[PDB]
């Protein structure tokens, strides 16, 4: 053991060498030669080093401080993923903290029940307005209501001819009252036609 | 650097008396620094550095501030473990949802000495005859004896006393009684499948008075077809096809069936009722082929005198 440990005084040896203590099962010792490794390399190397250490620390507070440390890219959206499910939302305001990150926060939301999501997608208007139009038309479709409503013209108005059907479909939903806003709307995307037919 | 475990135990403990009171951030850095160095047992400011960032998690409002109550309780937990429950249960209290946030904590704790922490809890006149009932007849009894205390409660206390009363016609009856106070029909036919048990409940629906009915009909029908239809003329009057479904599972069959439609029909094009009746009392006759066709003849016929009345 000393004779293998005169070896750590001066990476794929490092995970090798954790490895025999590993063998031996001194568990602890052999993290701390993680601790020791990451001091070293610096955020590329290190994740190479840290991805495997992570797995086996969790499966022998204090791994979640691990990651808190470690947090200074997938990785911590794996590793988040975990400590939610072994506060949720906070590891969603983690994540938070692009478009398939905020499609996947969307779906852990979805997954904590419906009501966040449509919460979610505010954040995520600030190729995005398709991501945009992706859920706040459905959130739109599944409704606070007036709120809504008035959120569909907002969102309708965010930001084509498929857009102009969804528009027109908001206008056709009133039960007479979405005509004059529909017209509007088709007029709308007629004039999107216009601003793409004069483009060169 | 200079491969010193306790001079640098001497440096770190030396700063940490004064330079904190401003605060704690680098001293943190500092602990996490202390336990990486003694890695490359040893796991003590591990838990001073997450104990100390978790009270340093300044409370703001009441709800914010009883959310972290939850967190460090639980780091505290994991790891004066009365001083801590009480600086807990301050809190809570000092912050609608804490209610149900404490009662779990406090719980918790009490558990890991019950009479006091189960008193400061608790702390109408149905709570007090429920606490009677089982309190001393530890888990369950006592472990649902304040958690209950706070929509299923009539059903669920109704449970208890049967459980409690049998290890009993007298814990049953208080819930037959509470029942009262559609309710009832859930006490009367869990009574019964414990015939007194059979009829009371027929008794109690009676006297009572389209679904409470239909457990009642079902129930006296199956145990062994008079106050079947008994039942239905005084109920039924879906509950127009419950009274076809009635007539089929309790000689005249298809005169009265046959009326009963063409007077719903007259009492509202909405024939449907009486053609599929009629196709159904043809194929359910005892005979297969001769069975088959009969029924093909009841149905026919039923369309046929349905197609030429207006």
């Amino acid at each position: 053991r000393k004779l293998e440990r005169a070896r750590d005084l001066f990476d794929g040896c490092p995970p090798k060498y954790a490895k025999t203590l590993y063998l031996l099962y001194a568990q602890l010792e052999e993290e701390w030669g993680l601790a020791r490794h990451a001091m070293a390399v610096y955020e590329r190397a290190t994740r190479a080093v840290e991805p495997a250490q992570q797995y086996d620390m969790f499966n022998i507070i204090y791994g979640v401080t691990h990651t808190r440390g470690i947090y200074q890219h997938a990785r911590e959206m794996c590793l988040r993923f975990a400590d939610m499910e072994c506060g949720e939302i906070d590891r969603a305001r983690a994540i938070y903290s692009t478009w398939k990150d905020f499609e996947v926060r969307h779906g852990n939301e979805d997954t904590i029940k419906e009501m966040l999501r449509i919460r979610r997608s505010v954040q995520a208007t600030y190729f995005m307005a398709s991501q945009m139009l992706k859920v706040s038309g459905s959130a739109t479709g599944t409704v606070a209501p007036g709120q809504s409503g008035m959120d569909d013209m907002k969102l309708l108005e965010q930001r084509l001819a498929a857009e102009a059907e969804r528009d027109q479909p908001l206008r056709a939903q009133s039960k007479i009252l979405f005509v004059r806003s529909d017209a509007s709307r088709e007029e709308l995307a007629e004039l999107a036609q216009q601003v793409n037919p004069e483009e060169i | 650097n200079q491969k010193e475990f306790e001079r640098v135990r001497v440096i770190y403990k030396y700063a940490l008396d004064r330079i904190s009171k401003q605060e704690l951030f680098k001293n943190y850095t500092i602990f996490e620094k202390k336990f990486g160095d003694r890695r490359g047992k040893r796991r003590f400011q591990y838990e001073e550095e997450v104990k100390a960032n978790p009270h340093n998690y300044d409370a703001w409002f009441d709800y914010l501030r009883l959310v972290e109550s939850d967190a460090e309780a639980e780091a505290v937990r994991e790891v004066n473990v009365p001083p801590i429950q009480e600086k807990r249960h301050w809190k809570r209290y000092i912050y609608n949802y804490a209610l149900y946030e404490e009662l779990e904590a406090k719980d918790p704790e009490r558990t890991r000495q019950a009479s006091l922490e189960l008193i400061p809890h608790k702390k109408a006149k149905m709570w007090i005859l429920y606490a009677q009932f089982e309190i001393r007849q530890s888990l369950a009894r006592r472990a649902l004896g304040t958690s209950i205390g706070k929509l299923f409660k009539v059903y669920i206390e109704l449970e208890l006393q049967l459980r409690e009363f049998d290890r009993k016609f007298l814990e049953f009856g208080p819930e037959n009684c509470t029942s009262w106070i559609e309710l009832e029909t859930i006490l009367g036919d869990i009574d019964r499948a414990r015939l007194a048990i059979s009829q009371p409940r027929l008794d109690m629906p009676e006297v009572l008075w389209i679904d409470f009915e239909i457990e009642q009909e079902e129930t006296e029908r199956t145990r062994n077809y008079r106050r079947l239809l008994q039942r239905t003329q005084h109920v039924k009057v879906f509950e127009l096809s419950s009274g076809k479904e009635g007539s089929l599972t309790k000689n005249k069959t298809m005169r009265n069936c046959e009326e009963k439609e063409e007077r719903l029909m007259l009492l509202e094009s909405f024939e449907e009722e009486f053609g599929t009746a009629s196709d159904k009392e043809r194929v359910d006759k005892l005979m297969e082929k001769v069975k088959k066709r009969r029924k093909v003849q009841t149905d026919d016929g039923s369309d046929a005198g349905w197609e030429e009345y207006f």
